[PDB]
DNA sequence: AATCACCCGCACAGATTTTTTAAA
DNA sequence: TTTAAAAAATCTGTGCGGGT
DNA sequence: GATTTTATGCCTGATTCTGTTT
DNA sequence: AAACAGAATCAGGCATAA
């Protein structure tokens, strides 16, 4: 499973053989292909998931050195258009999250 | 298959013919009649017409 | 003069004769040979006009005149499409009519009109008549009690199991897939 | 291209997809596979059964 | 394909209903062209108990019967005072194809203009069946 | 396999053929009887079926089916029409 | 106006006319005159003449 | 009146076959030869027809 | 046939197939349908007949059999 | 000589209406 | 406390073969 | 079960060009 | 300098065929 965060706290779920396949000298497929996302919105980390069990957390770290720690079991169900994960300010963005 | 001289004198002729010239007579039977004959639902019509033509005729003590 | 009639009663009675007239005479086969009245006359006049499997063809106008003027009251393009169903291998698993021209194909092509063909009878088609003519079924009258019809076919073949058959009536239908030939034999014999 | 050989029909897959999956979207939505309701109505002395 | 009459009295004129083209070729030939009319019907019509109302609105066989008649339809403009012709005759055949057409016909009267039908307007015609000669 | 051919000769061929065929065969009369072959086929069709003047009558598509399917070669709704006009007062 | 006694049409003259011309007109440009060319041929032996 | 098998093997298949190509000889009768059978005046036809196929016919030595 | 027509839009060189093949009946109203055909072809397309792109078929006419 | 519109029962894919449910 | 999205539950065409 | 377009010859009524006159 | 007679062209209808 793959989950995207986008620039605006925003989280979706896709699975990896679902995304395009091609050769080295490729160039690739636009990803607003795949997802509903804006003109200026753009991916910014991927946390892979193989399966959902217990109820343990995931740690959200963006940047301005701002932490948050939200139940996994929210994001079990997810649908066409995300939900809100993180209110963020100004340009402050998630760059890691496991 | 009749020629129209024929057909005048057997059926149009007002000195001549014979019709037939329908009422209601109870305006609420009427009413199931036509829903169970011609609507949509098959199994009542079923049911009526095995109970009349098919049974009724076998046993007209 | 004039003489009044209730609604309900009309009704009942007209509906009452079109439906048994529907379901006893047009649209459902009998359990004994499998046939319809439309097809039993039509192989019923096939066989008075002498058209055998081992003879030339004749033309299907002549075929469809005799039935509709001295059998069926009915129409004749509906009685021409009765009998081209009878001759395409792709319709019935053992065929009773032979045909002689364009009668059609898998892909949906029309036949040709009545003007153009020729026909005649099918080698197994004269199993289903056999012994005919020593008194072994009843005859009934026609619609005018000129001609005598046949009321059932005298057959050897289990026809019914072999071709099947279908047909829409009012307040009942009918849908039967066809069949081996040997098999129903042997489940015969056993 | 069908001809005196027997029936022959022919499809040609994208780069992009799998046969398996185009073959049963083919068998859900077309009439590559038809149902059959069995229902044996006949005559027996006159009366329907 | 109506074939009107001369009379402008709707009191003293009749209109028939004849089940086929040939049928309603040797009525328009052997009729008193004064004050008879006729209206050929071709095939068989709509069952208006199991359509809806746009359906029967859309049909060709309905509306030129509509229309012959006069009085219009809908229940806001039908008005049955406005009938062209006092006597409505339905002819068929003698066998088990017309009983189905009378009654289709019955419907239709009885479902969508009740007041004609109450009033007694509708009448069912008798042909002969056979005919003897001895000499 | 291939034979080639001058189009003079195949176009006078073909329109002698036909033109005789047309004159000597379907719109003239003969002079001794005043019929046409159709008019002749018909009627001889009719006396062979036993279809005489004092007996009961006979559908017309059992009478066109026999002529179309041993005498004439040719479509069955114009000998239909020809049967037509023989029968009309006011044409005969 | 026709019957079964026979053929009857009725054309209505007005009141500013005499019938004489209007029959002579009708006479002139409908098909109440035709004409009818005689032309007598037929085969003798096989050919026309 | 033919079964479609038996059209092609007798008339399409490229390997039985046989045709007639078409060909102009002269070019100057041909124009007139056209426009005395398909032209409109009718009486250069009917002579043509008559000594084609009565006099050419019906006397030979 | 896809040559146009006209004298004034009609070229030679794009005629869509190279064999023009005529096949009737073996009576009377195919020979008549076949000279109507060469009338169109011959006062219409000259240049299409010049180059042999003109055939006629001649399908049989009986079937003997004996076993 | 091809094309056009209905009756009659049954099975099913696709389009509309109500009803619930997670997000701001 | 709205309020857009599922999600179920109803309707609506269509074709098979003898007839008008 | 109605309506729809061609061939083939002869006769007529309605319309469109062409030279003439007031 | 338009009218106006005379001539030429064009459809439609009639019974067997495709
Ligand atoms: C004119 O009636 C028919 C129609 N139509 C009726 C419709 C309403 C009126 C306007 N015409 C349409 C087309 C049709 F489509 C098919 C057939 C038909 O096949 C047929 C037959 O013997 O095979 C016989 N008839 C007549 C005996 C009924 C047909
Ligand atoms: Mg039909
Ligand atoms: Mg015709």
């Amino acid at each position: 499973h793959i989950l995207c965060f986008s620039s605006r706290g925003r989280v979706y779920s896709m699975k990896v053989y679902q995304l395009p396949e091609a050769t080295r000298g490729a160039r690739g497929r636009p990803i607003v292909n795949l997802l509903p996302l804006e003109q200026d919105e753009r991916i910014t980390a991927i946390l892979p998931v193989t399966e959902f069990e217990e109820g343990v957390k995931v740690f959200m770290a963006t940047a301005n050195g701002t932490v948050k720690k939200t139940v996994l079991t929210e994001f079990n169900r997810l649908r066409t258009a995300g939900k809100v994960a993180i209110k963020l300010v100004d340009g402050d963005e998630l760059i890691g999250v496991d | 298959e009749m020629n129209p001289e024929q057909l005048w004198e057997t059926t149009m002729d007002p000195e001549s013919r014979r019709m037939l010239r329908v009422t209601v007579k109870d305006a609420i039977a009427a009413d199931q009649l036509f829903t169970t004959l011609m609507g949509d639902a098959v199994e009542p019509r079923r049911a009526f017409i095995e109970e009349n033509a098919l049974k009724a005729a076998n046993i007209d003590i | 003069e004039i003489t009044p009639v209730n609604i309900e009663e009309e009704l009942k009675s007209s509906y009452l004769d079109y439906a048994m007239s529907v379901i006893v005479g047009r649209a459902l086969p009998d359990v004994r040979d499998g046939l319809k009245p439309v097809h039993r006359r039509v192989l019923y006049a096939m066989n008075v006009l002498g058209n055998d499997w081992n003879k030339a063809y004749k033309k299907s106008a002549r075929v469809v005149g005799d039935v509709i003027g001295k059998y069926h009251p009915h129409g004749d393009s509906a009685v021409y499409d009765t009998i081209v169903r009878m001759a395409q291998p792709f319709s019935l698993r053992y065929m009773l009519v032979d045909g002689q021209g364009n009668f059609g194909s898998i892909d949906g092509d029309s036949a040709a009109a009545m003007r153009y063909t020729e026909i005649r009878l099918a080698k197994i088609a004269h199993e289903l008549m056999a012994d005919l003519e020593k008194e072994t079924v009843d005859f009934v009258d026609n619609y005018d009690g000129t001609e005598k019809i046949p009321d059932v076919m005298p057959t050897k073949i289990p026809n019914l199991l072999v071709n099947g058959s279908s047909g829409i009536a009012v307040g009942m239908a009918t849908n039967i897939p066809p069949h081996n030939l040997t098999e129903v034999i042997n489940g015969c014999l056993a | 291209e069908s001809d005196k050989d027997g029936m022959r029909i022919v499809i040609e897959v994208k780069r992009d997809a799998v046969g398996e999956v185009v073959l049963n979207n083919l068998y859900s939505q077309t009439q590559l596979q038809v149902s059959f309701g069995i229902n044996m109505v006949a005559l027996h002395h006159g009366q329907p059964k | 394909k109506l074939a009107d009459c001369q009379e402008r009295d709707p009191a003293l004129s009749e209109l028939y209903l004849v089940e086929g083209d040939s049928a309603g070729g040797s009525a328009k030939q052997g009729r008193n062209r004064k004050n008879q009319a006729i209206l050929p019907l071709k095939g068989k019509i709509l069952n208006v108990e199991k359509a809806r109302f746009d359906k029967m609105l859309s049909s060709q066989e309905v509306a030129t019967l509509i229309t012959a008649l006069g009085c219009g339809i809908g229940r806001d403009e039908y008005n049955p005072d406005k009938l062209r012709y006092h006597s409505i005759i339905i002819m068929t055949d003698a066998d088990v194809d017309g009983s189905h057409i009378r009654t289709l016909l019955l419907t239709f009267f009885y479902r969508q203009m009740p007041e004609i039908v109450e009033r007694g307007h509708v009448y069912i015609a008798q042909p002969p069946l056979y005919k003897v000669k001895k000499g």
